[PDB]
């Protein structure tokens, strides 16, 4: 499929929910429908204009109508969704769902993601991800949770924008999600002090930091095949356990240091130089994230700055357990 | 993909 | 108190949190700050053109700065707000409240109907509520919940003001909050399938404002035979707590009514409709429509004797038939006060 | 008047 | 080892 025939798609949309769609919310015990109609037309007013003030203008009605096609698309995924949940379930049960302002906020920006994406890649400015999340003032791990479901409810999406999505929702995974603005730490706590959507996102992350992991210790570490398992341990112990270390950082950060502190305490030489130059090479690295780390308040430093102060001043007890006469034991690797 | 029911913890 | 010591107070506030609140915000496990300011920024965007549309189009500034005394008056109540939950628990846990959505929308909103219900006082269209709620994308019942804490909050309050919110928190008690639309029955269906503190205070408000309408009504029809209001506050409390539904779409006063009709039907005393409906026309707030247009299926309205007949005996047949039975129910206490 | 925890539910 | 710091960069 074609990003022309999605367009097609959408332009021959209604911009009003379908009879279906309507049955559903009438099927409600709290019925949404009023409040469904009038967010769809309150945040219009708030896209058109900031839409305005990032491209120009006189570009104000161009917005309108870019808009207007993310909510035809919003309604027709949100049916799809409604559909599916009912036929997985045998039973309607959607009055919590759809009087979620925060589910309607995550779909919307999501089909709004897949607009300002696809607009983005012809023309001046990007407003691909994640520019609709600040227009909307709605936070990375909420729009998290609908990116799979979105992929699967919209057949007509291109390759190139499944997989677009799907960087979203690795960026997410891997430092967004963890900001100290992030609903995550109050779910993590709500637990820890219990949640479904808490154990999906962890899953989901344990498998791209394994694969991470896996391609880093394949280049660096064929000569000693046994630290991979070792390394993870440590890994996802950290991510668990030590969550705090996680906010306001990267997924990779943490990766780097449990490579480096296990290494070390197995009397292996490898310099965070070496780790850094082949981290480089994985598939969207950038080199901010091993140059500017955050050490204590405002102040960032290098990744060996964050090893030696934070990272090793949290874990140093914990790394030196695995060179004990008792290791702890290792943690199961995540299947897929 | 998970239900919308584990999604959102309902 | 006066409306120009108020909106001195406002126009001499700062437009930004103060010290005391960014650190309130900063304590939170999850950081609300930036949520809070964007939410202040947008909701003005959506705020000053319905205001527009409301009032006039040479009126956006006006609806700005109006806006601009409502976000002060927030700001100033959320502080106060915080200080008095701290004081109270000795502890800051207040990140669930402050990242709640609802919560600011909600605080927002009140501090929006002072403010609008000032100016609409005095020149004009009335902009008092319910306007704010539609404006905002707000349900009576989140907008209830602050209402009492904020009248606490802000000792600069006129008498005047307070007797508005009070009236505003009556109207949701009474039949906003039991709209179609309404959280609550999400509320209630999650307390009945399987607990909420914010369920059991709305229900113990509505209770004390039933009870205190059901006895002047008692007073005034029913002197003669003194036993029937604990009996009808039974039958009106039950109602309420397990028969719910009856509510959706109707008014705490129309189950009221029907109450005091059905027991005195079960225990043989007279008392028409008709003479119910011309007492209850005497209360404070009491309008016509509230007998004379109730909700009986799909959106038919008829009169209270119909919804009566065709619904409310319907539902309650066999609970009231047990009024006149050999051991009949416990009856339920009085509301205090 | 209640506190903001019972007012909601926290 | 005698450290677990990072003695370069």
């Amino acid at each position: 499929n074609t990003i022309q025939q999605l367009m097609m798609i959408l332009n021959s949309a209604s911009d009003q929910p379908s009879e279906n769609l309507i049955s559903y919310f009438n099927n409600c015990t709290v019925n949404p429908k009023e409040s469904i109609l009038k967010r769809v037309k309150d945040i219009g007013y708030i896209f058109k204009e900031k839409f305005a003030k990032a491209v120009g203008q006189g570009c104000v009605e161009i917005g309108s109508q870019r808009y207007k096609l993310g909510v035809r698309l919003y309604y027709r995924v949100m049916e799809s969704m409604l559909k599916s949940e009912e036929e997985r379930l045998s039973i309607q049960n959607f009055s919590k769902l759809l009087n979620d302002n925060i589910f309607h906020m995550s779909l919307l920006a999501c089909a709004l993601e897949v607009v300002m994406a696809t607009y983005s890649r012809s023309t001046g400015t990007d407003l691909s991800f994640p520019w609709i999340l600040n227009v909307l003032n709605l936070k990375a791990f909420d729009f998290y949770k609908v990116i799979e479901s979105f992929i699967k409810a919209e057949g007509n999406l291109t390759r190139e924008m499944i997989k677009h999505l799907e960087r979203c929702e690795h960026r997410i995974m891997e430092s967004l999600a963890w900001l100290s603005d992030s609903p995550l730490f109050d779910l993590i706590k709500q637990s820890k002090d219990k949640s479904t959507s808490l154990s999906l996102f962890y899953k989901k992350v344990y498998r791209l930091a394994y694969l991470r992991l896996n391609t880093l210790c394949e280049r660096l570490l064929s000569e000693h095949p046994e630290l991979e398992h070792i390394i993870w341990t440590l890994f996802q112990h950290t991510l668990q356990n030590e969550y705090e270390l996680m906010r306001d950082r990267h997924l990779d950060q943490i990766m780097m240091c449990s490579m480096y502190g296990i290494c070390k305490v197995k009397n292996i030489d490898l310099k965070f130089k070496i780790i850094v130059t082949a981290y480089k090479d994985l598939p969207h690295a950038v080199q901010e994230t091993f140059k500017r780390v955050l050490i204590k308040e405002e102040e960032y430093d290098s990744i060996i700055v964050f090893y030696n102060s934070v990272f090793m001043q949290r874990l140093k007890t914990n790394i030196l357990q695995y060179a004990s006469t008792r290791p702890p034991t290792l943690s199961p690797i995540p299947h897929i | 993909p998970p239900t919308l029911h584990e999604l959102y913890d309902l």
